[PDB]
């Protein structure tokens, strides 16, 4: 994979080298987020462009298989700043949100599926918190093979390979690293566009740091990539959601 | 004296025992005082009450907010825990009590704790958020102090 | 009454300050003047470099006529022995110019084009230097106890900012312990 | 509750501070408190009135009794107590006072103090008094220098030394010092630092 | 693993200087012979967190942040500590009462830094699921060749630390072919139960629905406490089940459910 430190290496100068007159907005944005423990960042899209229009170019293309890049690209560089040596620190989320075009709830059809998309709803309930993984130890039943999985995001299968099988692995929950998930759930804001018929409401799941991030009730605008889960309920008929980086509130909202 | 945070830490109330009799109560109608009752008295009068006598005119009974628990559970985690609760004052009014009954033990104690503390205020010296909410008044307002010398000096970085 | 700050100094008295130091020029000029302080100059040689104090030269500068010279320590192959010096001894701050965080702001805002391979370079250089050091003071400043501390070789800008605070909670500090013996 | 009421007076008092503090300083104390500090004076008079009648008793009834002395011990502070809080709410009113009357006077040509310190008469005449002499007692200090100052101003340092001012709703033309500037309301100067100092503290000036 | 013997060790020290609790260990052994003299006691030896910080800060911090390496090597040191005691005519449990917190939590405010770490939950316990047995020890009986024959169950809930499943029945015949009669009153059960916490109602933020996360109530702890009661719980914060990723079945992002086991149940007013 030299394309990915091909890429990661763009992410990496896009950061240490990003210049709006004359401080560096990523860069400190990264300091004064790790000295209070908030271990996020967030790109503002409009000078991501301006940076490189190609790296976007590639980002609203295959996001779920390259802002994962992204999330490792920044946090291989909040190594060489909140510490130095010659731990533990999590890869940080990140949160992009920019203005482009809203994108109205009626008019999500196909299409752009796994396609960055802006747009507006007010939430109608939070769902409650659950745990996914990150990071988890597995052994095996038999020959008790000792595999550390990174599981990373955007479901996923344990690997059978060291009778043995079919499926010998065992989770260790005793070392395994969590992050949260959230499941809001949106209806379209009633000005527009209910005509005659009750307003869909898509779902969504916020983790990490924009969990509890909003009060159920309030107007928001989300961005999140656009996606498809199974949820046996045929034939095929898969069901639709929106994964969120990253959620902003209305004005103010606090 | 004449800052405002020394004057207020004196208002603070401790449960100080008598060891004597005082007819002429001036809190209602005794008219003494019987021997060994619990009155809370605010630390300025209960200062040099525990000198002036051999034998001093109050117990000075440890204050429920100096509790052996308390200074255990600061031994844990300082930075987690929350002193604007408690008095609010604590470093205020710790540092009196200490000369005032002369015990070494905790010194090593909250010299600990302020450093801890520190550690994490530089931390939030760097541009709040929940965390500001629990310090000591005192303390907060060196927070304004630091936040204010970065701030300005940021200000100063650019144009 | 001062106010503000007032018992540390203010960002910008500190360059009000560091401008009293001299750096070399180039006059594009071929009186008297006595003024007080300066004690230079006969008239300058266009072409010629010459020793004088910074707030003229920042002065001279705005009308451009005279080019100020980059310092000896204010590049990027010099700087890259510095962070290479930083990065492996995590305990001392090494060699400073003592001013170079507010050169670094001034010298930059008008004498940029005078520097050689001035962009986006040592702007990216400096603001890295300070970094490493400014966490390895916050690391450092673990250790505090009264009374000593060694602060090194520190700039008067990071003194500056990190002062209210070290002496402010070395006198919550040190107070209690010089007074409970 | 024998002492709290300078408690609750200085725990009043730490509110301008708060107000002095981010802030933003504008001045605008609310008041001084008089009938508080009033409230405290009749309480502080029953206190010494009955600290020389029981003065007078141990003279008589009490026979110098080891218990009269804590009277005269413990009261006595209460009497301090009040003390503690008077001054230190004073004291805390001459500091947000007198740095006012430092800042600016006010300022070029001063040339007398008026329409400043929106407090005016809400604030007690007691302190104006002090004001009055105070900025008559740094009349002086402006007539012994000779620097020339100008000390009221320019605490922050000139630069370079040529600044731009945008006129800000101000008239004008009233810069009869060094020359007219001829104020015009839409109208900026590419005036030095010399008569900007001066000028910006009156609130003609907006942009440096 | 001679590191977890080092814990064992480390813990050993810890007890009989000072020697504190090792009175009221002998306290547990005595009441209970002195009830076989007669004519109920939970065997746990409730630890002050208090003490810990004392001794060691390193194996403080530990039982904090990784309580699986920590509480069961310390456990083994305490029933290798009570076997020493007097004299002969049960795995027992800590109980950690705290010096909190860090993990001071209301349910509320958890998941997932707070995961796999010690943890205090209060609030109000509902519905108080239904008392029931736990199969653990299995016992039996070889005949003619007779002897006596074990098996030991391991379940979820088995110590902390994951193990590889044993579940479940009965072995039966085990090598060689002989019989094997269940024998039942000698095997052991532990009682075994889980209720759920919910955060307290007073200090609700809003019209926001409540969040509840369940507590397994090992042994002793078991119908401790009728629901609607004020409860700070306390115990290690276990994430246990697959979330799905174990087999195909089923699809959906939804996945791994936590629980607390143990540990103590201190009520309050």
């Amino acid at each position: 994979d030299d394309d990915n430190t091909e890429i990661i290496k763009s992410f990496k100068n896009f950061i240490l080298e990003f210049r709006l007159d004359s401080q560096f907005i990523y860069r400190d944005q990264l300091r004064n987020n790790i000295l209070v423990k908030n271990y996020s960042l967030t790109v503002n899209m409009e000078h991501l462009i301006g940076y490189n229009e190609d790296i976007y170019k590639k980002l609203s293309d295959e996001p779920s298989d390259i802002i994962p890049l992204f999330e490792t690209a920044i946090t291989q560089v909040a190594k060489r700043i909140s510490i130095l040596s010659r731990n533990s620190l999590p890869t940080f989320q990140l949160i992009l949100n920019s203005n482009a075009n809203q994108i109205p709830l009626r008019d999500l059809d196909s299409e752009h599926v796994s396609k960055i998309v802006r747009l507006s709803g007010i939430i109608i309930s939070t769902s409650v918190l659950s745990s996914r993984a990150t990071y988890l130890s597995i052994m095996c039943r038999n020959c008790r093979h000792t595999t550390s999985i990174t599981i990373n995001n955007f479901t996923v299968s344990l690997p059978r390979s060291c009778n043995c099988g079919p499926d010998p692995y065992i989770i260790i929950h005793e070392s395994s690293k969590f992050i949260d998930q959230q499941f809001l759930k949106l209806q379209e804001i009633p000005e527009l566009v209910p005509v005659g018929e009750m307003p869909r409401n898509l779902t969504m799941t916020c983790d990490r740091y924009l969990t509890n991030k909003v009060i159920p009730g309030t107007r928001v605008t989300i961005v999140g990539i656009y996606s498809i889960y199974n949820s046996k309920n045929g034939v095929a008929i898969r069901t639709p959601y929106i994964k969120i980086l990253g959620i902003q509130s209305d004005v103010e909202t606090s | 004296y004449y800052d405002i945070d020394d004057v207020l830490a004196d208002g603070t109330e401790f449960p100080c025992k008598f060891q004597y009799d005082i007819p002429g109560l001036g809190y209602n109608p005794g008219r003494p005082i019987t021997k060994n009752t619990k009155l809370s008295l605010p630390l300025w009068l209960a200062r040099i009450l525990a000198i002036v006598g051999p034998v001093p005119f109050v117990e000075l009974l440890p204050p429920d907010m100096f509790s052996t628990k308390v200074m255990n559970a600061i031994k844990t985690d300082p930075v987690a825990l929350d002193l604007h609760s408690i008095n609010s004052h604590f470093f205020s009014l710790a540092i009196k009590w200490i000369m005032l009954f002369s015990e070494k033990e905790l010194a090593n104690v909250v010299s600990e704790l302020l450093l801890q503390r520190a550690q994490e205020l530089n931390h939030h010296a760097s541009s709040t958020s929940t965390f500001l909410l629990k310090l000591e008044e005192m303390e907060k307002e060196i927070y304004k102090k630091s936040h204010e010398s970065y701030k300005d000096t940021k200000r100063w970085m650019f144009k | 009454l001062p106010a503000h700050l007032q018992q540390t100094f203010s960002p910008e008295e500190i360059q009000f300050i560091v401008e009293n130091e001299p750096i070399k020029i180039f006059p594009r000029i071929t009186w008297q003047l006595i003024t007080t302080d300066d004690k230079a100059l006969n008239n300058m040689v266009a072409m010629r470099s010459t020793e004088v104090v910074l707030w003229i030269a920042l002065l001279l500068k705005q009308q451009s006529k005279c080019s100020i010279v980059a310092p000896q320590w204010l590049t990027t192959k010099e700087l890259d022995r510095k962070i290479q010096y930083e990065k492996t001894h995590p305990d001392r701050f090494s060699e400073l110019p003592w001013n170079w965080l507010v050169l670094a702001r001034i010298l930059f805002n008008k004498a940029k084009d005078d520097f050689h391979d001035p962009i986006h370079e040592l702007r990216g250089k400096i603001q890295d230097l300070r970094e490493i050091r400014q966490i390895k003071v916050l690391k450092g400043l673990k250790y505090l106890n009264e009374s000593h501390l060694q602060l090194d070789n520190l700039s008067l800008l990071e003194i500056n900012e990190l002062r209210p605070f070290i002496t402010e909670i070395m006198d919550k500090l040190r107070e209690i312990h010089t007074a409970s013996l | 509750m024998y002492g709290d009421l300078g408690n609750k007076l200085v725990l009043e008092a730490k509110r301008t501070k708060q107000l002095y503090a981010r802030s933003n300083q504008d001045v605008n104390l609310p008041m001084y408190h008089e009938d508080i500090i009033r409230n405290i004076l009749k309480e502080v008079s029953n206190l010494r009135k009955n600290t020389e009648y029981l003065k007078e008793q141990q003279q008589l009834g009490m026979l110098d009794d080891k218990v009269a002395k804590c009277q005269y011990f413990v009261t006595l502070l209460c009497m301090e107590r009040n003390k503690r809080c008077l001054l230190a709410y004073q004291r805390l009113r001459t500091d947000i006072l007198d740095s006012m009357a430092w800042n600016n006077n006010g300022l070029d040509l001063m040339s007398s103090i008026t329409f400043s310190q929106q407090d005016t008469n809400n604030l007690s005449h007691q302190e104006q008094e002090y004001l009055k002499e105070y900025c008559d007692l740094i009349t002086d200090l402006k007539s012994g220098d000779l620097v020339d100052i100008d000390l009221s101003g320019s605490l922050v340092p000139p630069s370079d030394v040529f600044i731009d001012v945008r006129v800000l709703k101000d008239a004008g033309e009233i810069q009869t010092e060094y020359g007219v500037f001829n104020l015009i309301k839409d109208s900026q100067f590419f005036v030095r630092q010399s008569d900007v100092e001066r000028l910006i503290q009156q609130g003609y000036l907006q942009k440096i | 693993d001679a590191v977890f013997g080092d814990r064992v060790r480390r813990f050993q020290e810890f007890l009989d200087t000072f020697t504190s609790y090792r009175d009221s260990v002998r306290s547990i052994q005595v009441y209970n012979s002195n009830n076989a003299a007669n004519y109920i006691l939970p065997h746990r030896i409730i630890i002050s967190l208090d003490d810990l910080r004392e001794f060691d800060r390193s194996f403080w911090s530990g039982i904090l942040v990784e309580p699986a390496y920590f509480i069961p090597p310390a456990e083994k040191a305490l029933t290798d500590l009570a076997d020493s005691m007097d004299d002969v005519p049960h795995p027992w449990k800590l109980s950690f009462k705290g010096s909190f917190g860090a993990h001071a939590l209301s349910p509320r405010t958890l998941t997932a830094q707070h995961l796999n770490k010690l943890v205090s939950v209060e609030g109000i316990v509902t519905k108080t699921s239904l008392v029931r047995p736990k199969l653990i020890r299995s016992v039996h009986y070889a005949a003619k060749t007779g002897r006596f024959h074990y098996r030991d169950y391991t379940d979820a809930t088995t110590t902390l630390t994951t193990r590889i499943p044993t579940p479940a029945i009965y072995p039966t015949e085990d090598t060689e072919g002989n019989k094997l009669t269940t024998e039942y009153g000698y095997s052991t059960f532990i009682d075994h139960q889980r209720i759920t916490v919910q955060e307290m109602p007073e200090m609700a933020p809003a019209g926001q629905l409540p969040r509840s996360i369940d507590v397994i109530l090992d042994d002793d702890l078991v119908d401790k406490t009728k629901p609607g009661d004020r409860v700070n719980v306390v115990g290690v914060f276990k994430s246990l089940g697959a979330g799905g990723m174990n087999q195909s079945n089923s699809n959906t992002l939804i996945g791994f459910k936590t629980l607390i086991l143990g540990n103590t149940v201190y009520p309050l007013h």
